[PDB]
């Protein structure tokens, strides 16, 4: 059996081997998918509007397209108007995380919690974010949820 | 014929040897060489005779410093099967050609007094094959069993590595 | 010296299984291995001129249905040349030892009446070995005619299907 | 038994014979296949005290054939050592069982008057094996002398030509 | 009065003309919502798959990308796969336009709703759709209605 | 002076239709200057009591002819105010300054017998300027008033238009 | 003939009254024609010697209104020059025509007895005519004053706004 | 009333002026505005009976001064009808409201002996207008006789440059 | 010869696949020729102008051009407008492929036959077509032949 | 008539001077295609072909092609080496200018004889030649008269 | 003199205004000049790295190339590389402006004084600075003064 | 020791060979920079002005750009231009190559010598000249040495 031991371990070696490739890349995965949506939240959370329009400017492409079911935007400028809008509408309130983030590609789909200033629980969303070539965010696709 | 059949042997010894050597290290490769070269001078004696000089005693001595070299790395000696290895089962082939060799040359020094040295020399020749066989296992098995625990440990270790990992993404 | 030539030939019998061992596959690997193990224990019988016990009629009968099981798959035995193979090659050679080896046993038994059972033994491990190297013949050209019909096949498929596509361009 | 032992040691020669031949080139194969032919033969008259026709005498002289032919490109023979390579170390092998054999079936001619082209044959036999031995270290080595001087030489070249460029940069 | 009311009706007049120029163009407007929506629906609402890859081949860009909350896709072929699966699974359904589609630039926004093949109202929807620089479709966008 | 108070008139009434005769068009302009030309004929028979020919009858009947053509295309003739236009206003002045002419002129032939036929060009030049004013007030109204419709036209077929679009859009 | 000369003059007044009202506003334009239609009536009583009644005293009472309207935006009445822009040149001329129809109504009223609400008449008339092309020198001038303060003050900005860029550029 | 008649006019004169200077250049306006300076003072002499000072001799040598300047740019001047454009036909207007008054101031100077100079000053001021009239013709024609040659002689040399691109092509 | 024989033939296996490799390769040739050919003589024996319009735009590249020597065009107008000219002033007439179509890499040259309406061979043509990285029509050169 | 005559010659000049616009313009036209054919021939009649390699690197453009009835090539390497084949095969042949290039837009269309080294006139063709958006020549295309 | 003197002021005016449009050109000029100059040499002082790195990642392209005497990079990794580098060579040194900037089109030009810590005066050097059609920096030329 | 002699060499061989791999790419290297700075100073050292044009407009690109520190220029035309300024004040002088030229990737240094009309050396600089992705010089910028 000394020679089919020796053999048979390296076999199974090279399953869990490749096993650790798949895996670690599943683990890229959904880290990618946080740090987006932590982008994205950041900026609908933040109380400081010129910050926002800091972040935006570097963060996010200069041709970029958001669309919603009340409203749409596209670029730097059409976005951080429309940010700004939504903040000074809802001074105080929060976005919070809901669920784990997933996705495929350049294509990430999670949820979110909207939060009242006193912390009730009153709805939520769901949100796909479009990446372009240079990193920087070129797509958003907002959705409402019951 | 007593000198005939003796000599014969000898003949076929030194030409396993030649074979042998092609499936062992340059160590084994040389030492070998050294003993086929010390089998010409020992059928020299056989076939003239008395008339041709034999062997000389260092020859002997050279074979029984390696024999203690070797015997020193091989605790169990006495229960191993011959042939662990392709290689070693041509060190264990020779062993026994050597044995009825040195059966042979035993009658030629009681009938005709000579090689009295290659006798000696034959018998410890036969010893040193042995340990060269054992040790080609250990050198060959030893080897193994390090590559054994490397896979041994590294396989353990990886399945530490993923059941960290899968738990720690659904969190 | 019938005692010493007969042990001789014994260790030079079970030395060639150990160097044959390593060119054949797991199942006939074992069984060598445990023929190694019963001329280890012949060795014993013969050596101590009866007083060690020796094998077993068991290990007879065990030689007997191996070669009942291959020599079902043999039908052509008379006019065959040794060594069609490497493989089969290294079992003709002990093969042959064997019967010097038979032959020397076979005096022990006549002077000593011990080694009943191991000469029976002998005799028919021969025969065994030999049909091994036949089957081995069989194992390795059978399935080599298997994959010669594999490409006759493919190359005249291959043939029709080019000469329809080159009249089939020119329409 | 000088029959017996005889006819034994001639089972063991082509038995060996027909291990080397798998280590050959086609060449060489084919001569093997035909000397175990012939030996085939040569056991038959042996084996039956004359009642079996034995060899012809042109398989003698076909051997004195080839080793005239192997015998003009070795210039050097007195003094080389058995198995310069490992095809070479087989053919050697062979050479020594057949003096054996040879030795054996000289006492089958003196006591039954049989075997005398057999005797010869197996005498030449020797001597052929050991030019095919050395002719195989000819043809391993000379030719590996060549790829000696190759390298040697694309090395000197390639010295110059670095040698050139450098300096040549700096200008 | 006589040259006041000649002047008069020549300022008026031009109001009036202008009136029309920005009103027809009003109607080359709802007239494109609705060409549009008609297309996207004739796409879905097509029983034979091969005629609906022939459309979309023609009518849609190579550079194209669908989203929705269920499903997305990008290209022809990935669009033409969706629709054949959704037909598929839907043999006999009908998507049919609701209410008068709208928008601005390259943005159109209708709603839809789903009949069942006995003649059922069991749902709606609204998409929004973009065309591409060379007259084809390369986005749409789909929200669900209660 | 009723000689230097005439001629003196006349040469006022010369002078204004070299004034408006630069606000109307070639055909008008082409008249009045014929007429202008007539009247220095004129002054040249009354400033010399007679000695130079004056103006021929057919000058009178020209007048009488344009006289009879505009009069066709003025039919309300009774109540109309001076000055409609500001080139219908040119035209009146030189009517009324031919009137006190007119007088003068009547004065001369009164106390020398000459200017018979000046005295009624005079009247029928007055009487012309009239016509000329009403017809320019046509000419710059007439033309007006199809513009008028036109605009009036235009603006009623882009009311029925919009409305229907909008309720068009609707559906 | 008074009677003549007199009416003959008062045509010419309604006819500079005429060309006059296409060089002014809506406003005095109106005036103007309602004067123009007074001129006419005035004219029936006169040509007839009584038999058609003349104008009421309301048109008299109506000038001095307007009189005492615009006497009160002229300050400085002495010593203006006629012909201040080519507009109120009009209206100064239509003053002077006025002046001697004035002065022939005057006969008239003297050997007639009729005329007697004309001759006010038309002595208000003249002193109204007046003040208009002042006026209308006011109201070209005044709103030119207004202009002419415009581009002086955003002059003087520009010259500020520029002295202070440069030498805050080479800071 | 010759007094009166004679002032009434000299009034119409002056405001005629006030009419033609919007309508001629910076030089002629200011000429005619110290003419309209000098028809003011003469009216102050005649209108008190010589109980004011009238015209200095200065001012009529400076119209003979001015009328030899312009004198001398008119080569033919018998033969010109009126009013060559509309700036001319101002001016021959009011050379003939000159000439009235001319003759009534005559009357005055026969009947008071006041009026030396305004006599002789209206007699060359007629003179005068009569030349600028002509001059302003020989100003807007000779300046537009130069416009004429200006486009007679670019057509012509348009039609030659298309005359020789077109054949130049076809070759 | 066991040895030998096993081995020869697999030496002979190796060419002779590899030459099916080429050989199928040749196939796809001739055959992409062909469907040029036709989709390009299919525009042109079109009798009903409507379809060859559609066809074109789907077909064809927006940025095509096509030259001969009596005449040229370039866009799907362009060409539309000469196919329209070419069948108004030969109605009836046909243009039959003659030959076998052949070519290399984006270039196909074939001949045809111009067939009047009563059926007489009266001339021919040949034409080379390149296709754009777009897999449309962006260029086809014609020639006369005698 | 003297407004008349005034203005009756500034409207006549109007009218030469535009038309003098025009006349100028079909200058630039036909000499443009005369360079371009000169251009083109001076390569084909060169004698030296490494001024050729030379001429080519510079007038042509990097993409451009050829392809007429017997053979075809793209870029300045493949239609250098057709050149250098071309003049290989005839030395001493030459091409001469026939008739007055015209053309519209990037073509031009000119008609050349072959003259064979002895004078005589054996044959002639006829090239359009396009120019690429950066004044180098992206494609000809050549034809044969009989 | 009245109209005279109008429309002598109305002449007048049109030339002031002209020159103050001319000269607030001017204005923006030199500031954008300064602008420039003190981002890149603020980039240069800024003792903090990682501020350093997030300033040009945002401020500067990704495709951006800085050449000087010694050394040379381009790109933001590869510019912010030799910032730190520079920066851990000479810790606690400054880039003081020196002189106006001024400049040209998309070329600045700037001369800067290099402060030792200890606030002493020791070299100096000039630097062009070019933007990218994105607003970002694409360009730097750096030169050494006596 | 027959076997390790042949093994010995032959990895002796695989070295030397790799080294002669990197050894004869150091030559194309030198070799490329001075061929860049014969061309870049071959235009500076030209008497002929025509030459230069017609050189400039082969060799360098359409988009090319230069600076130094008294002037700068961009394309063909511009350096074309400073070129023809430059000998023109300079009649009779020439710039000799000094040292060996180096460099990097698209990057080329080298020094030269400005020698005098009457052999003297006055003074020297050193440019980096950059080439685009079309093989034409895009980019020079000079330096002044003492």
């Amino acid at each position: 059996q000394l020679k089919k031991k020796l053999q048979a371990l390296k076999k199974k070696n090279a399953q869990l081997k490749w096993k650790l490739q798949a895996l670690k890349k599943k683990l890229a995965q959904a880290t990618q998918h946080l740090t987006i949506a932590q982008t994205y939240l950041a900026a609908w959370n933040e109380e400081d509007n010129e910050r926002r329009r800091h972040l935006v400017g570097q963060a996010w492409a200069e041709n970029t397209r958001y669309v919603d079911p009340l409203m749409q935007g596209e670029g730097q400028q059409g976005i951080a108007a429309m940010i700004e809008a939504a903040r000074q509408k809802f001074p105080g309130y929060r976005f919070v995380l809901a669920g784990t983030p997933d996705g495929h590609g350049n294509f990430t789909r999670f949820s979110w919690r909207l939060i009242s200033p006193d912390g009730d629980d009153v709805a939520g969303g769901t949100d796909v974010v479009s990446l372009n070539t240079e990193g920087r965010i070129d797509n958003v696709v907002g959705f409402l949820d019951g | 014929s007593p000198i005939i059949e003796a000599n014969g042997t000898l003949d076929e010894l030194t030409s396993f040897i030649g074979e042998a050597k092609h499936y062992v290290d340059e160590e084994m490769k040389g030492i070998l060489e050294e003993i086929q070269n010390d089998i010409y001078k020992i059928m020299g004696e056989i076939g003239s005779k008395g008339k041709i000089e034999g062997i000389s005693e260092e020859r002997i001595k050279w074979l029984e410093g390696l024999i203690s070299r070797y015997e020193e790395m091989v605790n169990l000696k006495s229960f191993v099967l011959p042939g662990g290895t392709l290689e070693s089962a041509k060190l264990d082939v020779c062993r026994t050609i050597a044995r009825r060799a040195e059966r042979k040359v035993a009658t030629v020094l009681r009938e005709f007094g000579i090689g009295k040295e290659a006798l000696v020399y034959l018998n410890r020749l036969s010893d040193l094959l042995f340990l060269l066989a054992r040790v080609i296992e250990i050198a060959a098995a030893a080897q193994l069993e390090k590559e054994l625990q490397a896979l041994e440990k590294e396989n353990a270790q990886l399945e530490w590595e993923l059941q960290a990992l899968e738990k720690e993404l659904a969190q």
